[PDB]
């Protein structure tokens, strides 16, 4: 019947419709959010083909329902109730839904644009007006080389150092004494995770 | 008087609470159809404790589509019993059988049966007092005895016996029972109960024990093609139609109370509390809603109306007005005043837009039947109604006089509604209190709840005889008493006023007869009992035997775990009484060694039998034992749920939590997991099972 | 195709009065409604060919990797244009060409 | 591939014009086949109508739901089909009874056009029109998408005894339904045959299944030009066949337990 | 609360000296309730 | 028009039956067996062309030389159900009428479906074994289909033979199942072998049997 | 997007960050930027005029 549209987001359950992420990213009227999508009023088929989702997201109407509708399907524990449910859906469509675009607020704008830009690519290819992206187009496909990868196991080793010199100074403090700083830290973490993992080949702790 | 309108209500709104009830056909293993036999494992999941409610059994006019018609009381014994087995066949338990009949319940219930008798006057012949329920105890008595001796699955049944003489209503009886059963410390919580009635009103009976693991299994109303056709005819289809009252098998349903709870702890949770949010006292606001809409205990209020959804309106009320509070309306059996009185108030604002609403609903209404196919006078719509409604009722033009009694009803409302609270929560507070008027007040009415004072009377239960010529009308004089009848019907008694053959009829603005206000006159109690007690002397003995209440029975079988500990104690030791509290079966009480019950003797079938119906041999008393049985004393009972709760697998997914904020299957019963609490956030099983 | 809200700028739905017998236009985000001047209410045809030149540009022109043709322009009788296939990916979509010319920015077809 | 190959009769199979007649006739057909346009209108008036178009023809038809249900049909693919629209009308309505009004126009109308109402109803006249775009068969065996005529050559004894190539007409048909093909007048139902041998099964018979079974794998075999000896397929479509059902190639000891 | 394998490895070291407690005194069954940085009550979990 | 469609359809089912019964060891005149369709449509047809049900049904016995070969072979009565969807009350008279008249075998022939109740009632004609058949199945014989070789029931003296022949158990034949369509034509039982005369390329003509389950 | 239905969408490293008028020059003085050495060689400059 219906041919709906639903958006795939990490750390959730099940699939969302776009109308109702629309909604929570802070546009609320149909008409801004057909500007949003379409380019062109009289693509009408175009149009037509995201009626269902139109009308489909209807029980929520403003901001705050839909972050509570997106936060009660996303995973986590039960019972946190709207007050906390809304900032951590909030937080989840800050962080973690698109990070390469932005990572701060006030550039909620950008975010909505690029959502309506990949609908828009979505209907143009269903809508037969655009061949399928070709998977196989070396064009959009990376190499990684040792740079990318020392650079990864090298941020996974500092952390873990970082983690480690921070609970050597809580445990220091405790005692309170004079830390020299030299003995605080253990240089084999590092040396020992890169060179097992060169010389073993499985990359990773 | 109950509403099916409530399951109809039920049913559009949490349809997953509905199963259909797998009939338990013969298996069919190795090509043998083997008769289902009691121990072969149930699929519709095993249950523990079943309490049965024998007015919902033996009552033939609760049933008059079909065509019983006992000439005999043995015809009515016999099926009785064949419809007895059937319903233990499909649901098999395997801890209790409580056989509770109903007896002597308090003065409120008694005014409400009272209602019932008067308008439903053999039919009438089941009523505590009568010889046919004399008769019946021995019956069933009999039938418990047999299928204890005979049945090699019924070792660990003990059948828990409440005869008409003992008092009390049928299902308060099972409430007190399971009271006493929470007030002992040994209490299994995760023992599963299921109470076979087709009162409605049990849904929030099992909101009122707060065990979760609890069900109520009824007929399926929505599936009758009834047909009265030719009793021959019936030939002509074997599998798709039979005689659906005679020949085919009944279907019901399952009512899971569990899911009900999932729902009342999803849609009461309303945003931005004072005060955090108990899913257990929201249950118990939400049970002392649905009284307040309408109970049989208390009248019609005239501005609530079941089927037109007062009860979804006094939820948006409790959803509005729940922020403001500091705390709930009620807890654990009492009242808040102030919470209860903010919530009648926002009531009363509301009460000029529902009676316009209404209003215009009536004028639509009949609008749509001109299409489709005590003088009244009052006209809610307009102003000034209440007078109006005051000056016909009453007849008395002071105002002072009105008010004096509007704030007598305020008072006499609140006691009877914390009356009912604690006769649901906390047994039987008061045998002696009624609600002393006909109607119920206004919203309005309703203020400076804290001024008023509570207070009841506890008293004893009435005389069988004394209660019997106080519900049976003029019209069933066959099973009162033939020395009370010269009190009842006879021009020439004190107390013949009590009894007028024409009575006003009063319609209250309703559609039908059957939800009509029968205005009778109030009984009065002293001159009553004076003029029974005049003539009381005159009884035979046997009937002063069948006025006398007695104690429970419970029978046991001979190769029961706990036969042989009650025969070492009391036939050998000569000790009188015996303490139970937890025993393998779950029963716990007070056993008293019965003297009458003889060990040597032989129980005869008091029922004439009847040639192709399982001739019922004679069984000695060798073979089973009897004991008079006694519950915990009368306690304090909290309302909330105990430790070691195991819940069930949650069977909403998802769907109907978004659907209802925003406008076999037989795994969710039982206690799915072991432990009693679930994993969540940052746990260590939660963490496990995420990732 | 259908139109917005004039003050709600939501959906709006056809709908019937019987009071007067007629066919409007509502949003139940408001309460206005609008009078529907057109009974036509939906349009489904299985045979579609619209989609042929699609996303025509000015800057066509420039692109170096179309091939460039000495078709005769009609209006403008230029010799230098160049042509491409139908942009629609339909299974049976024609081969036939369009021809863009370089001088007067305008396409034309082969008849 | 599912496929059915349908031999004609004797003189049917010596004629094309009989072949093509019978070839149309079973041909599947449905409302969408031949439907090209579908509209919903707001149609208030009963006698009358708001569409131009249909004036007249109201008055050539009568001389409710005010949502009216149009269908405009393709006048090539409609004669193409040696069908009318007048039954095709009438199939409409007795699908429904009278429950659904349908009126249609004259078969000399420049445009066809079906006007269907019902005695909010958006939905469901869009749940009717989807029932009637996806269940409305006109004409033809259901299941059979396309067929196909073939020309066979037969090797047949002469009146002196010798054999001569004869080119006869024949028909292969995507999709698969063995018994209404064979029910159809006009097709040999003695001499049909289908290379989906689980329904051959299901309809001819164990051994026939066998039969055909051998001739899928002789011709997937001999479809290269490799020959391999009859007794082996023999043996495989025994062995197949000799628990009275297929049986696919497809995947105790006090010893062998403690092993485990 | 528990959010990484640090907090695993912190956890049964604690769950380690509870059962050592409980199974000194044949303790059968152990609650724990989860706090968060604010001391806020998170999680109840029960053990044998 | 559809009318001809229909009676040309419901003769060929006629004709199928007839097939069946002669092949089922029955005795059918020739001219019942020669019965043209416009003879069918005159003696059958009514003024407006509906079809009478009633009167295909019909008597048959077996000839002397098959209940020589076959000694269970007792009467057989086809009976054809007027109603498309079939009331229960016809093959109740079915039933009694096969009770009163002592029919060994009685076959009953729908248009469409029949209840399950029927289904499931008309096993309880015991000692008598009745068979349903759809009018659809039976337009077109399919003994005659060039993929299906001809099948005969062997007698219990020529299984007896056949096993100790061979050397074999019961199990240790081939086996063909009860609701296979030419096991239905033939009528088979538990336990009964059907001698099968194939067309083979290596030797020309093959024998082959098989029990049915 | 109503005036900008002529306008060109600009895409730096995967992310779109706006729209110009007249693409031609753009394109122009940003392949003579990167030919010259002033931006760096290796960096990918694409203009699908289609879109
Ligand atoms: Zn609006
Ligand atoms: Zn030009």
């Amino acid at each position: 019947t219906g041919r709906t549209i639903k958006a795939t987001l990490p750390y959730v359950k099940q699939d969302i419709p776009i109308v109702i992420v629309f909604r929570a990213l802070g546009v609320v009227p149909d008409g801004e959010i057909l500007q949003h999508i379409c380019y062109d009023e009289n693509d009408w088929q175009m149009l037509e083909m995201l009626k269902p989702c139109i009308e489909e997201g209807f029980v929520i109407q403003d901001k705050e329902v839909a972050l509570d509708f997106i936060g009660r399907r996303g995973s986590a524990a039960l019972g946190i109730r709207r007050e906390k449910r809304i900032q951590y859906a909030k937080d989840i469509l800050q962080k973690e839904l698109l990070p390469h675009i932005t990572q701060e607020e006030g550039f909620e704008t950008r975010k909505t644009f690029f959502l309506g830009y990949m609908v828009n690519r979505l209907l143009l290819c269903a809508l037969e007006r655009k061949d399928q992206d070709d998977r196989d187009h070396f064009g959009k496909k990376r190499l990684d080389l040792a740079g990318p990868l020392l650079a990864n196991l090298f941020r996974i080793l500092f952390r873990k150092l970082t983690r480690e010199i921070y609970r050597y100074m809580q445990r220091c403090i405790e005692t309170d004494r004079d830390f020299n700083l030299n003995l605080a830290v253990k240089s084999t973490t590092i040396t020992s995770g890169l060179k097992y993992s060169l010389a073993t080949g499985n990359w990773g702790e | 008087m109950g509403v099916p309108a409530l399951f109809r209500w039920l049913s559009r709104k949490y349809p997953k609470i509905i199963s259909p009830v797998i009939q338990d056909e013969d298996v069919d293993i190795d090509g043998e159809s083997r008769p289902t036999r009691y121990e072969d494992p149930n699929p519709n999941g095993e249950l523990d404790n079943l309490y049965l409610d024998m007015n919902g059994i033996v009552h033939p006019c609760s049933h008059p589509e079909h065509k019983p018609v006992p000439e005999t009381e043995d015809e009515m014994m016999l099926d009785v019993f064949a419809y007895t087995e059937n319903v233990i066949m499909m649901a098999r338990p395997r801890k209790v059988i409580y056989i509770a009949v109903d007896g002597v319940a308090p003065r409120a219930k008694m005014n409400q049966q009272r209602s019932r008798r008067f308008r439903s006057a053999d039919s009438n012949a089941i009523t505590p007092g009568t010889p046919f329920m004399h008769r019946l105890a021995d019956s069933l008595r009999y039938w418990a005895a047999y299928k204890l001796t005979t049945d090699p699955g019924w070792s660990g049944i003990e059948v828990i016996i409440s005869d008409a003489s003992v008092p009390g209503q049928g299902q308060h009886k099972i409430m007190s029972y399971v009271r006493s059963l929470r007030s002992s410390p040994k209490h299994d919580p995760n023992t599963t109960h299921c109470i076979y009635g087709l009162n409605a009103n049990l849904i929030f009976l099992g909101l009122a024990t707060h065990e979760p693991h609890f069900k109520i299994l009824r007929e399926d109303v929505f599936a009758q093609d009834k047909k009265s056709y030719s009793l021959q005819d019936q030939l002509r289809m074997t599998d798709i139609e039979r005689q659906e009252l005679k020949d085919k098998k009944t279907p019901f349903l399952w009512l899971h109370l569990n899911i009900l709870r999932e729902y009342l702890q999803i849609e009461l949770n309303v945003p931005g509390l004072s005060f955090p949010f108990d899913l257990e006292k929201s249950i118990d606001d939400w049970v002392f809603i649905c009284f307040f809409c309408g109970n049989n205990f208390l009248p019609h209020l005239p501005s609530l109306d079941v089927r037109d959804n007062s009860i979804t309106t006094l939820v948006t009320i409790w959803k509005q007005i729940l922020p403001t509070m500091k705390g709930y309306l009620t807890t654990d059996g009492y009242l808040n005043l102030p919470a209860v009185e903010r919530l009648l108030a926002e009531l009363a604002k509301k009460e000029d837009y529902i009676f316009r609403k209404r209003y215009e609903d009536e004028k639509r209404s009949l609008e749509n039947q001109k299409r489709r196919k005590k003088n009244e006078e009052i006209r809610l719509w307009e102003p000034g109604y209440r007078k109006r409604y005051y000056e016909t009722k009453f007849h008395t033009k002071d105002p002072q006089k009105v008010k004096k009694i509007a704030r007598n009803m305020v008072q006499k409302y609140i006691e009877g509604v914390s009356w009912v609270l604690l006769y649901y929560y906390q047994g039987c507070p008061s045998w002696n209190w009624y609600y002393p008027y006909h109607y119920a007040p206004f919203a309005a009415d309703f203020v400076n709840l804290s001024e008023l004072k509570i207070e009841f009377v506890e008293g004893t239960p009435f005389r069988p005889y004394e209660q019997l010529m106080s519900v049976l009308p003029a019209a069933s004089s066959h099973n009162l008493p033939d020395v009370f009848r010269s009190l009842m019907s006879d021009a020439n008694s004190e107390i013949i006023d009590f009894y007028p053959e024409e009575f006003p009829l009063d319609m209250n603005g309703k559609k039908v007869i059957w939800q009509a206000i029968p205005l009778l006159p109030f009984i009065d109690e002293n001159r009553l009992l004076k003029a029974v007690q005049s003539k009381y002397d005159q009884l035979t003995e046997d009937e002063k035997f069948r006025n006398t209440n007695r104690s429970e029975i419970l029978v046991l079988g001979r190769s029961h775990s706990h036969y042989p500990t009650l025969v070492k104690e009391l036939y050998e030791e000569g000790k009188d009484s015996y303490e139970f509290q937890v025993d393998s079966s779950g029963v716990s009480g007070v056993a008293i060694k019965l003297q009458s019950f003889d060990r040597s003797g032989v129980l005869r079938l008091p029922v004439k039998q009847l040639e192709g119906y399982r001739h019922y041999p004679d069984i000695s008393n060798r073979d089973f034992l009897m004991v008079e049985f006694k519950q915990l004393p009368k306690s304090h009972a909290k309302s909330m749920i105990l430790s070691g709760l195991i819940p069930h697998l949650r069977r909403l997914t998802q769907e109907d939590k978004d659907s209802i904020l925003y406008g076999d299957f037989k795994q969710y019963i039982g206690p799915h997991g072991k432990s009693q609490y679930l994993p969540r956030q940052g746990g260590y099983k939660a963490f496990i099972q995420i990732h | 195709s259908f139109r917005f809200c004039l003050e709600c700028n939501n959906m709006l739905y056809p709908k019937e009065d019987k009071e007067n017998q007629r066919l409007l236009y509502s949003c139940r985000n408001c309460d206005y409604t609008e009078l529907a001047e057109d009974p036509k209410v939906y349009r489904h045809e299985l045979i579609t060919n619209i989609g042929e030149t699609a996303g025509i540009v000015d800057d066509i022109g420039q692109d170096p990797t179309l091939p460039r043709s000495d078709k005769e322009c009609p209006e403008c009788h230029s010799r230098d244009c160049v042509f491409f296939q139908s942009q629609q990916r339909r299974k049976d979509t024609n081969m036939t060409l369009f021809y863009v010319c370089l001088n007067c920015k305008k396409t034309f077809r082969d008849e | 591939t599912p496929a059915l190959t349908v031999y004609l009769d004797r003189e049917i199979a010596l004629d094309i014009e009989k072949a093509k007649v019978i070839q149309s006739s079973i041909e599947y057909t449905t409302l969408k086949n031949v439907t090209s346009a579908t509209e919903i209108y707001y149609d208030p008036d009963p006698t009358s109508t708001v569409i131009e178009e249909d004036f007249d023809t109201v008055e050539a038809y009568f001389s409710q739901s005010p949502w009216l249900l149009r269908l405009e049909l393709d006048r090539a693919r409609m004669l193409d089909k040696q069908l009318t629209m007048n039954q095709v009308a009438d199939k409409i309505s007795e699908v429904f009874s009278d429950d659904l009004f349908v009126m249609w126009s004259e078969d000399n109308a420049d445009k066809l056009i079906i006007r269907c109402r019902v005695i909010e109803e958006d939905q469901m006249l869009k749940r009717i029109e989807a029932h009637m775009l996806d269940l409305i068969a006109l004409r033809g065996i259901p299941g059979i998408s396309k067929v196909y005529m073939v020309k066979h050559k037969v090797s047949v004894p002469d009146e002196s005894g010798e054999y001569k190539n004869e080119e006869l007409w024949a028909l292969e048909t995507d999709g698969i339904n063995l018994a209404e093909v064979m029910a159809v007048p006009g097709v040999d139902s003695s001499r049909t045959y289908s290379n989906s041998f689980v329904e051959i099964l299901s309809v001819l018979g164990i051994e026939a299944t066998r039969s055909s079974l051998y001739k899928e794998i002789l011709n997937v075999i001999a479809f290269d030009g490799s020959y391999v000896n009859y007794r082996h397929m023999a043996l495989l479509v025994d062995v197949m066949t000799s628990r009275g059902y297929l049986m696919a190639i497809t995947r105790t000891g006090a010893l062998m337990r403690c092993s485990f | 609360t528990i959010n990484q394998y640090k907090d695993m490895i912190a956890f049964e070291k604690k769950l380690f000296r509870t059962w050592a407690q409980c199974f000194l005194l044949g303790i059968p069954k152990i609650i724990y309730g989860f706090r968060d940085d604010n001391c806020i009550l998170r999680t109840v979990e029960e053990f044998s | 028009e559809d009318n001809n469609r229909i009676i040309s359809r419901l003769w060929r089912s006629f004709r199928t039956v007839k097939e069946m019964a002669a092949d089922r060891g029955y005795f059918i005149s020739q001219e019942e067996m020669d019965q043209s369709l416009e003879e069918f449509r005159s003696k059958i047809c009514d003024s407006m062309g509906n079809p009478q049900r009633k009167l295909m049904s019909f008597l048959a016995n077996p000839t002397p030389e098959a209940l020589e070969k076959y000694s269970d072979l007792g009467t057989l009565w086809v009976e054809f159900c007027d109603e498309p969807s079939v009331g229960i009350k016809t093959m109740r008279n079915f039933c009694l009428r096969i009770q009163e008249k002592n029919f060994s075998t009685g076959i009953f022939i729908y248009q469409n479906n029949i209840t399950p109740s029927a289904n499931k009632m008309i096993p309880t004609v015991s000692p008598a074994i009745i068979e349903t058949f759809q009018e659809s199945d039976l337009v077109v014989n399919i003994t005659h289909h060039e993929l299906v070789p001809k099948h005969i029931r062997l007698s219990d003296g020529e299984k007896s033979q056949l096993l100790q022949r061979y050397k074999l158990k019961e199990s240790q034949l081939p086996r063909i199942q009860r609701e296979d369509p030419v096991a239905r034509y033939l009528g088979l039982k538990r336990g009964q072998v059907v001698k099968i005369i194939r067309r083979s390329e290596t030797s020309g003509r093959y024998a082959s049997y098989r029990i049915c389950l | 997007p109503a005036q900008h239905t002529k306008s060109t969408r600009i895409f730096v490293n995967g992310v779109w960050t706006g729209i110009h008028r007249d693409p031609s020059m753009l394109v122009s003085t940003m392949r003579d930027l990167r030919r010259s050495g002033a931006i760096s060689p290796e960096v990918s400059i694409i203009r699908d005029i289609r879109e």
